[PDB]
């Protein structure tokens, strides 16, 4: 009779949930190399090859004509 | 009035009050100042001496 | 199994507090099973060998044919509504945060969900859906000759319809054994209230909340049956009427209003791939929003502002879609990207102390 | 992983062993310390194993009837002078090695060598005596009579080694029990307890002078040497089972559970015996500081927490050595309906060794190898037993600092290449009494000494 | 070298309530020493295997509760 | 006897890198399971590659004369000009 | 081999960073560019944005409790393993009144109704929860530091438990 | 299911295999509580609704305000994306 004595449990208390692990670093990872792409393709990339455009004006080796 | 700090928490993120939070303590925590009224209780009560009176 | 249904249907306690917005799921099981048994009544007076001749063969020989079509067709759109309505909801109490696994679970059933809906699309055999598929497919054409193997051809012809209408029959079954993985770990790991804490007020199902879920089902067949006789939205688009030509192509090759989303991402961002990838993103991304917190909070009932400014990206990018791509709409629809990038990180970032 | 060595000063602060040999080819051995009681007795090599099939017994009848009076005594005036001397006479007999040890005070060491000397060299094997101990044999030999942890190591033996000798048992079978007389007992004296086989260990306020003078005087009679033993080859190990199912003794299940294990001249025989003291001990009776539950014994751990309520009532490893073969395995007593569990995770530890063993683990198991070997060494009577039990073995004393020695290069990566080599999918001896239904096939059983994973 | 003493070491008072090292006998083969060298009265080596823990067992006694249970109350699927 | 208490604290400082540790050590007695998933990889996908990469991925022991007497494709049995 | 070398470089890097003092408690003056930061971003920004955006949250939050008339630390969800392990350890007093509390929030709650007025003026943010919080941390380290550095081995879908760590019988589906 | 505290029982009588999950469910209710209530078949089942009617609309419609500023911000966006598209169109083409 009267309330239940307080106790701590035996643990540990945790573990056992490596699946969630797993999902986390995929996604993060598929997610940030998604983000390499994108910033990359979209945005980096044009701006690079206009760079090299326009570096082409000093022309001292622009890619040859022929050269097939 | 309500004794909470709005910005108790900073960074980028969603806003968040809470009090609590999952982190570790450290080997040998900061001893409180409980002369003052601030908390002693879990590492910084066994990992400290702030416990011993003369 | 009756000892079963007594302990998930009639000894099952839920909490007494919840709103209207946990009847949602119950009727995505109901219109789920209505599609199905709708779906595999129409295959008995279908010729998958040409659907658009078949669509006109049940509506106008078939008695009672024209019910059969029409609740096939809106009660998908009735089932992605409420699915994306139960999104929603998750999103807004935050439902995953402790509940992961019942998250996963229904990704999982919204994986095979937008595959099924897409392929019973081209089943129809119309125009805006020869070309439709005809596009998507495009998209993994980089991985060498993947195309010709799911195609069966060096274009969509009955070859291509006569397999992707297996995947249309037999996905649907794997997507109930699904839900019922799904209703495991509610059962389970117990649902969410509308309080943040855990609270003694739960209620057995059969006597209470079945009544109350049936009043909610029940509201929503009111609107659905208007909707089924009388097309008071417009959910269907009328290009898909049109027999196939493959020489000219139609107006705009759209999806219906429930694959908007990923199709207006594939249309701003400027390489394909890049748009591929922003989709994979938006459907991956939201799996993780509780993963790298360090507070011992849910972060729920607060004033949500992100999460109404992610619901209204959604909304906002399905209006892009529909329109044409003129240029002026392409420049916002990128920044409404760039936006939800940023809401999504603000959802992910733990916080520092001051 | 080598993390330095653990040898102490204190290890090398022991007295000397000094082993010397007499002329007839009796070792002496001896250890001075400084007590006020001493332990000197006779170390032979004789036991069971060296008994035909016919005379199995002899050897543990005689070692019951030694102390009855000799040629030149009385069982009333041995008793007496042996009491007078403040002194108690021991003696046990294994397969392979028996002691007469005598536990004394100071002066009664010489006395005592005489008393040893006269019991083993004119044993007066008394008809009368021989027949009362008859019955007192053949009531021991009844199982009804025997525990359980006696009845399932003699039957390891039983099943483990068919072939040869080791298989019998040291009290013998009744048939010759009821057989035995005097002129076996004569013969066995005769053949076995000759000086070529005998050690003279004296522990305690001892001069190794004083000893060996006694010594010669005492055994000068003894035969010199009997024929060197017929040579054999590696005693075959029968993977086999033998259980004795009863569900009529009680809910408890008794399952014993062998690998072929080493010689104790093997290079590899400390590495067995860091195995089994990484196997451990557990008994739900005694649990100790540490629970169960929160055990570093990964089988203890794990076993606790199966069914939220344990899966080994008892266990322990054991790790038996003869001149030429060895058992290694593990011992368990449970509830009947926890039997497959509880082999099984044994089992699955024994197969661990081979796989995944953790530095922490070997280390704990280490210090309590070497807490439980020096402890052994506390009292002259267990230092007694272990020049005596070593000098057979080895043909010498290891010292504890030497101990240590070898110890400290054994680590994970050594008890993982001797488990791979000689434990991993190995073939097992099931043995077993009690109620045992969920005991499956020994088929079964064996193919849990390797994993799918890893 | 040989190990002479069980796996599981005691833990526990070698001498008995009130008896000290002058009356207790001789701890050698005195009946009621915890440290008496036990009997071969079927030969030497059975102790490898000896349980030396005096209390007998009792089948099933539950060691694995971490306090999640009540005496006599019996867990159904583990809950 | 504090520093009895502070080296029995600090034991376990580096709790970090020992469960990093543990975790490597599982995924390093996973490797050896490449040497038969690679393989059996790439014989799934044989027929996806290219004939000029078939015959380098099998150093030469493949080629077209080693298509089967009845090939998949009936016209390209013997070579991709048929027999004659 | 490899590992082996891998090896030696962990415990040498380890072993060179013992006793190393955290970046917390290290005596840190901000970057000369911080500090620019710092003065004019910083005030300028929590008076225009962080500032009113978290006392319009924060207020609110204050609120919702005083309708509830639930405290913060009532709002903790049991679900959390340091909730339940601080939960275990509060005294009796404290937890019947916690219980009351969430009780009458619930219904208030469900009912679609809020506290009266007159039982609104407390301070909801008052920390009882605590003590019992930094206890159950501090039992929670040493089980972690103590009972679970590695990934240990176990037979695994025995008893009841899938043997890769969880404690409870029938916790997963896999389990059933 | 709940805390091991909440859901551990004090019976010792088996839970039946229907009410596993409702016995996973379980509370310990600290300090007791007095429940009270009528049969539906007493009570007005209607009223509770109209009663409720005012004050629930009101704390609805003060917390949805909380989202007035962000749809108003979207709004402008929508005006604006709307007339840009026009008269980009009628730059565009449109002599
Ligand atoms: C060029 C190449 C490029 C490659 C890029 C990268 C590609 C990566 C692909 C990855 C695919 C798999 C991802 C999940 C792996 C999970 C592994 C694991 O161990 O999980 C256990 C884990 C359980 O965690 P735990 O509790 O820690 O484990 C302890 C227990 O013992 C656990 O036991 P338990 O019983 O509690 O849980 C077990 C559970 C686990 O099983 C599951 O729940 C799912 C298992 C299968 C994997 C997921 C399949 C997803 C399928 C979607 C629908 C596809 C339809 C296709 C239709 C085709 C028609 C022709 O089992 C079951 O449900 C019964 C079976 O499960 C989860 O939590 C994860 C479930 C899956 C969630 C979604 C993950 C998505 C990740 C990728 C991003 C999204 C992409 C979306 C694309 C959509 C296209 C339409
Ligand atoms: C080519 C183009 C490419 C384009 C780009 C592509 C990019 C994407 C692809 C690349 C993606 C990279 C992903 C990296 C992932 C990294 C994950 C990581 O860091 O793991 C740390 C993480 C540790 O997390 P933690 O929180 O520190 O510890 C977990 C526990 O909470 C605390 O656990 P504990 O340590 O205290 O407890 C010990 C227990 C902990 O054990 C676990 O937690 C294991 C959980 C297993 C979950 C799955 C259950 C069975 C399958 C369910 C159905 C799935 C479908 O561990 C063990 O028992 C150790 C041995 C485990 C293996 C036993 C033998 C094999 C059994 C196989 C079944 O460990 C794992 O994730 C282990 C693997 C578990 C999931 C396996 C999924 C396999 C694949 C399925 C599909
Ligand atoms: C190069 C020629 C040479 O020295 O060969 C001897 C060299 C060492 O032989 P060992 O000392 O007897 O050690 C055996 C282990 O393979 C030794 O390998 P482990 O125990 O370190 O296993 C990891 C192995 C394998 O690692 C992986 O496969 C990584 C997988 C990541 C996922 O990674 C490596 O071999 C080293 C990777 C690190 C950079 C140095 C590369 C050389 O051979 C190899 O390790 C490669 C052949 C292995 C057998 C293939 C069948
Ligand atoms: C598009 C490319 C896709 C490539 C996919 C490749 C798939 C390859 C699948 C291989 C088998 C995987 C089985 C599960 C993982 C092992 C789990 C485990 O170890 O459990 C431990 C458990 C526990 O074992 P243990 O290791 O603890 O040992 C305990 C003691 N004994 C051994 C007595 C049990 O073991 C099992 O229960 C597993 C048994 C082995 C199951 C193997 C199934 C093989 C099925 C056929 C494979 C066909 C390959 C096709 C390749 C196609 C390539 C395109
Ligand atoms: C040590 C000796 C190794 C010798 C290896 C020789 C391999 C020859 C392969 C070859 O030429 O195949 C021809 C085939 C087909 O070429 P082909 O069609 O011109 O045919 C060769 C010419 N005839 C027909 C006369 C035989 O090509 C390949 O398979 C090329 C494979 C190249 C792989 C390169 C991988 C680089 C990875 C870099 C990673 C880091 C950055
Ligand atoms: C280090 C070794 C360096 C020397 C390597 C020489 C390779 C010669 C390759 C060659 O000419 O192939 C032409 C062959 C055949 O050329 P082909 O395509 O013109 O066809 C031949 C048929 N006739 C002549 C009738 C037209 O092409 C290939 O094999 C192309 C793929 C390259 C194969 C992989 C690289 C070479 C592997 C060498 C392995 C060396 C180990 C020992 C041998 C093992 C196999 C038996
Ligand atoms: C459990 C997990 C199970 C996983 C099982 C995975 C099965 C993978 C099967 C891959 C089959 C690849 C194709 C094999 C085959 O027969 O190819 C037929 C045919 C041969 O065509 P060719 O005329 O030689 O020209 C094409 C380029 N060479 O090629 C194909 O069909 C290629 C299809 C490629 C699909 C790639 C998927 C990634
Ligand atoms: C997740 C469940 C399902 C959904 C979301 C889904 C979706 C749809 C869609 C959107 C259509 C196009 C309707 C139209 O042409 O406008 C369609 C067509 C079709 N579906 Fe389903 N379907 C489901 C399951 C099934 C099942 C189980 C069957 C039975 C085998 C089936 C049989 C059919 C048939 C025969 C058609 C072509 C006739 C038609 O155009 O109406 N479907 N489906
Ligand atoms: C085929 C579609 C699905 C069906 C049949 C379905 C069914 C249900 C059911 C019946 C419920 C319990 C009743 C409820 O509280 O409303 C529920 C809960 C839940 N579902 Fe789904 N669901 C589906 C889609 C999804 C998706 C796509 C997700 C994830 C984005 C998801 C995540 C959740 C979560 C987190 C809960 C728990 C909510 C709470 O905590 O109570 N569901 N679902
Ligand atoms: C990411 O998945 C999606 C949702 O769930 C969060 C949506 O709400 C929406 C928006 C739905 C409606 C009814 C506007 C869509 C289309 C979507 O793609
Ligand atoms: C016809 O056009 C369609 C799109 O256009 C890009 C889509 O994005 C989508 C959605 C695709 C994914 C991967 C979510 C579908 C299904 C579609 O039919």
């Amino acid at each position: 009779i009267g309330p239940p004595l307080r106790t701590a449990q035996i643990g540990p208390t945790v573990g056992g949930n490596g699946g969630r692990t797993f999902v986390l670093y995929l996604t993060t990872t598929i997610n940030v190399l998604i983000a390499f792409q994108v910033s990359w393709a979209c945005y980096l990339q044009p701006r690079w090859r206009s760079f090299r455009s326009d570096m082409l004006e000093k022309f001292p080796s622009l890619q040859p004509d022929m050269d097939e | 009035k309500t004794r909470g700090d709005p910005h108790i928490m900073r960074g980028w993120g969603e806003y968040v009050y809470c009090h609590y939070e999952h982190l570790r303590e450290p080997v040998f925590p900061r001893k409180p100042d409980v002369a003052k009224g601030e908390l002693a209780a879990g590492a910084n009560v066994t990992r400290t001496d702030v416990w011993k009176r003369e | 199994f009756i000892l079963i249904i007594k302990d998930n249907i009639i000894l099952y306690n839920i909490n007494d507090s919840i709103n209207y917005l946990w009847n949602i799921g119950y009727i995505i099981m109901v219109v789920m099973i209505v599609q199905v048994i709708t779906g595999i009544i129409i295959n008995l007076y279908m010729n998958i060998n040409n659907g658009y001749k078949g669509i006109i063969y049940i509506i106008k020989e078939i008695y009672y044919g024209y019910i059969l079509r029409y609740i096939h067709n809106n009660n998908s759109t009735l089932i992605y509504v409420v699915v994306y309505l139960h999104i929603i909801r998750n999103l807004y109490y935050k439902t995953y945060y402790y509940n992961i696994l019942i998250w996963y679970s229904g990704m999982i059933m919204l994986y095979q969900l937008i595959i099924i809906g897409f392929i019973g699309y081209i089943l129809g055999w119309g125009q805006l859906s020869y070309w439709g598929i005809t596009v998507i497919i495009n998209l993994i054409s980089g991985i060498p000759y993947l195309i010709l193997l799911i195609s069966g051809n060096y274009y969509i012809t009955i070859v291509t319809i006569k397999r992707l209408y297996i995947v249309h029959f037999i996905l649907p079954i794997i997507l109930i054994y699904v839900e019922i993985i799904h209703v495991y770990y509610i059962h389970y790991l117990i649902n969410n209230n509308i309080v943040e804490y855990n609270v003694n007020n739960k209620i057995i199902f059969n006597n209470y909340i079945l009544v109350k879920d049936n009043n909610g089902i029940i509201f929503i067949l009111n609107i659905f049956i208007l909707e089924l006789n009388n097309n008071i939205f417009i959910i269907a688009d009328n290009d898909n009427l049109i027999e196939i030509n493959i020489l000219v192509t139609p107006i705009h090759i759209i999806p219906e209003w429930y694959y908007l989303y990923w199709y207006s991402i594939l249309k701003l961002l400027p390489n394909k791939y890049s748009g591929l990838y922003i989709v994979v993103n938006s459907i991956s991304i939201i799996n993780i929003l509780s993963e790298y917190k360090i507070v011992i909070s849910e972060y729920k009932n607060y004033k949500n502002i992100i999460w109404y400014n992610q619901i209204i990206q959604y909304i906002s990018m399905i209006y892009i879609g529909i329109q044409l791509p003129i240029i002026e709409y392409i420049n916002y629809g990128r920044y409404i990207i760039i936006f939800n990038i940023l809401l999504l990180i603000m959802y992910l970032y733990p916080k520092k102390k001051k | 992983y080598y993390w330095g060595s653990t040898v102490t000063t204190e290890m090398h602060n022991v007295s000397p062993t000094q082993v010397t040999r007499l002329p007839n080819g009796m070792r002496v051995a001896t250890q001075f310390s400084y007590t006020d009681s001493a332990t000197v007795g006779l170390w032979i090599d004789a036991g069971a194993r060296y008994e035909t099939k016919e005379s199995n017994g002899t050897a543990h009848f005689l070692e019951r009837v030694l102390y009855l009076g000799t040629k030149n005594r009385s069982r009333d005036q041995l008793e007496t002078e042996v009491e007078n001397l403040g002194a108690n006479l021991n003696s046990y007999t294994g397969r392979e090695q028996t002691a007469f040890y005598a536990k004394t005070t100071k002066d009664g060491i010489l006395p005592c060598i005489d008393i040893l000397a006269d019991c083993i060299l004119n044993p007066k094997l008394d008809g009368d005596e021989i027949e009362k101990e008859r019955v007192r044999i053949t009531q021991d030999l009844q199982a009804v009579n025997q525990s359980y942890e006696e009845l399932l190591y003699d039957k390891v033996h039983t099943a483990c080694y068919r072939d040869c000798s080791l298989g019998q048992t040291v009290i013998g079978p009744e048939e010759n029990v009821a057989t035995i007389k005097r002129d076996h007992m004569v013969n066995y004296l005769y053949n076995n307890f000759t000086a070529d086989r005998m050690v003279l260990v004296a522990v305690g306020p001892v001069d190794h002078a004083q000893i060996v003078k006694e010594a010669e005087k005492k055994f000068a009679n003894i035969r010199p040497t009997a024929g060197p033993r017929m040579l054999e080859e590696k005693p075959y190990f029968c993977a086999s089972e033998l259980v004795y199912r009863n569900d009529d003794m009680g809910p408890t299940a008794h399952i014993a559970i062998a690998y072929e294990g080493v010689p104790w001249r093997s290079p590899d025989y400390i590495t067995f015996m860091l195995m089994n003291a990484i196997i451990g001990s557990y008994d739900k009776k005694n649990e100790g500081l540490v629970p169960g539950l929160q055990s570093a014994n990964r089988i203890t751990q794990t076993g606790a927490t199966r069914m939220d309520v344990g899966c080994f009532d008892y266990y322990t490893g054991f790790n038996i050595a003869y001149k030429d073969t060895g058992l290694f395995g593990f011992y368990i007593a449970t509830d009947e309906v926890a039997v497959e569990h509880a082999v099984g995770d044994l089992m699955f530890g024994v197969t661990s060794f081979s796989y995944s063993l953790t530095e922490e683990e070997v280390m704990k198991a280490k210090r309590e190898l070497k807490t439980n070997f020096f402890s052994g060494l506390d009292n002259t009577t267990g230092v007694a037993e272990d020049i005596g039990r070593q000098i057979l073995a080895y043909g010498r004393r290891l010292s504890p600092a030497e101990f240590v020695e070898r110890l400290d290069q054994i680590d994970s990566q050594e008890v993982q290449r001797v488990a791979w080599n000689r434990l991993h999918d190995a073939e097992i001896t099931m043995t077993g009494v009690g109620p045992l239904h969920g005991l499956l096939q020994l088929w079964d059983l064996r193919r849990q000494t390797w994993w799918w994973r890893y | 070298p040989p190990i002479q003493k069980p796996l599981l070491p005691s833990g526990r008072a070698v001498l008995k309530h009130g008896r000290s090292m002058l009356c207790s006998g001789n701890l050698s083969y005195d009946v009621n020493s915890t440290i008496k060298a036990p009997e071969c009265k079927r030969g030497m080596g059975f102790t490898q295997f000896k349980r030396f823990t005096p209390v007998p067992i009792e089948s099933g006694v539950s060691v694995g509760n971490r306090g999640w249970f009540f005496p006599g109350v019996i867990p159904y699927q583990g809950h | 006897t504090l520093a009895v208490y502070h080296r029995l604290w600090g034991m376990t400082e580096q709790f970090a890198a020992r469960k990093k540790w543990g975790w490597r050590q599982v995924y390093h007695r996973m490797l050896p399971f490449q040497i038969a998933l690679y393989p059996s990889l790439m014989w799934y996908l044989f027929g996806w590659f290219d004939d000029p990469y078939k015959e380098a991925m099998t150093l030469g022991i493949w080629n077209v004369s080693k298509r089967s007497l009845y090939f998949w494709d009936p016209l390209r049995s013997g070579g991709d000009k048929g027999w004659y | 081999s490899f590992h082996r070398a891998f090896a030696r470089v962990v415990c040498n890097y380890n072993k060179s960073i013992e006793g190393s003092v955290p970046w917390y408690q290290v005596k840190r003056e901000k970057s000369p560019f911080q500090q620019v930061w710092d003065e004019v971003f910083t005030p300028i920004w929590f008076k225009l944005v962080k500032g009113p955006y978290e006392r319009w949250e924060y207020n609110a939050l204050v609120a919702r409790y005083r309708g509830m008339g639930i405290m913060a630390d009532d709002a903790m969800n049991d679900k959390d393993m340091i909730v339940e392990r601080a939960l275990d350890i509060i005294p009796e007093d404290i937890r019947i009144q916690r219980y009351r509390r969430m009780m009458r929030g619930a219904v208030l709650a469900g009912r679609k109704l809020h506290l009266p007025l007159e039982l609104q003026n407390y301070d909801p943010m008052v920390p009882y929860m605590a003590p019992y919080i930094e206890e159950a941390k501090f039992q929670m380290q040493e089980e972690q530091e103590l009972l679970a550095y590695h990934p240990w081995d176990r037979r695994l879908y025995t008893a009841g438990v899938s043997g890769f760590g969880e404690t409870s019988m029938h916790s997963t589906f896999l389990t059933m | 299911p709940n805390t091991k505290r909440d859901i551990r029982r004090l019976g010792s009588y088996p839970v039946p295999p229907e009410s596993k999950n409702f016995w996973r469910g379980r509370f310990q209710v600290p300090g007791g509580q007095i429940q009270q209530g009528v049969s539906p078949m007493q009570q007005k089942i209607f009223f509770q609704w109209w009663w409720n009617l005012p004050t629930r609309y009101f704390w609805r419609f003060t917390k949805w305000s909380d989202f007035l500023i962000p749809s108003l911000m979207w709004y402008t966006g929508f005006l604006m994306c709307k007339n840009d598209v026009e008269e980009g169109t009628r730059s565009r083409y449109w002599y």
